[PDB]
């Protein structure tokens, strides 16, 4: 599969999306090697700016990951937010 | 090989009078586990009012949201920290109306999850320990 739909903040692609993601995905962003994420888990942990914010499919190489993105799962994780976030 | 040993997070059980802001430590007891986040709802009895929350210095910063009294942390590069014992997670204000009738209010945990630094789930690790605001007279 060359591309794929996300499932907004599940970085570690267990179904759920809780604290669990954010400090894997902070692991990840702080070294990528710390972390064997999945390119699934790429494309569901860009939700800050995602490529297509409308849910379809997308390139897990041409993801845009920064600690934003983290900031928002957090927000969502408490229902502050829904994802996908932009800014 | 998730983190191993074990915590407390007690919510402490305070004394106060009818009318008075409670201020409410949510402390770490027997720190003895390395915690990279946490989720939870953390919830007063009624009549007792909600204030507000501010982050503790035990683990990571606090993000409330503050209508739905839902609160997490996060590592910010994802590593455990094993707490100071005594340390405060998260502090909590309340106020008790002037006409609360006298009692023990429940100030309670739920919904918590908790995670270490590789994402496993160590709630079970973690002793919830509720609290109390138990009111007495004006
Ligand atoms: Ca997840
Ligand atoms: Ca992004």
């Amino acid at each position: 599969h060359m591309a794929s739909k996300p499932v907004w903040g599940d970085v570690n692609c267990d179904g759920d999306v809780n604290v669990a993601d954010v400090v894997l995905l902070n692991k990840w962003l702080n070294n990528n090697a710390d972390y064997a994420m999945t390119d699934q888990g790429k494309v569901n942990a860009d939700c800050f700016n995602p490529q297509d914010a409308n849910g379809g499919a997308v390139d897990a190489s041409k993801v845009d990951l920064t600690k934003t993105d983290s900031d928002a799962i957090i927000k969502s994780v408490v229902h502050l937010i829904t994802l996908p976030a932009k800014g | 090989t998730p983190a191993t040993g074990s915590a407390e997070w007690v919510i402490p059980t305070v004394n106060a009078k009818p009318g008075e802001k409670v201020t409410m430590d949510v402390v770490v007891k027997n720190s003895a586990i390395e915690v990279a986040g946490a989720q939870f709802n953390i919830k007063q009895t009624a009549p007792i009012a909600y204030g507000s929350a501010a982050s503790g210095d035990a683990y990571a910063a606090i993000v409330p949201n503050e209508t739905e009294q839902y609160y997490a942390f996060g590592e910010g590069i994802g590593k455990g920290i094993k707490a100071a014992d005594g340390a405060k997670i998260i502090t909590l204000t309340f106020n008790v109306p002037a006409d609360c009738a006298k009692g023990t209010y429940p100030v309670k945990w739920s919904n918590a999850f908790i995670t270490d630094t590789n994402g496993n789930k160590i709630t079970d690790k973690i002793t919830l320990t509720d609290g109390a605001i138990v009111v007495g007279d004006t």
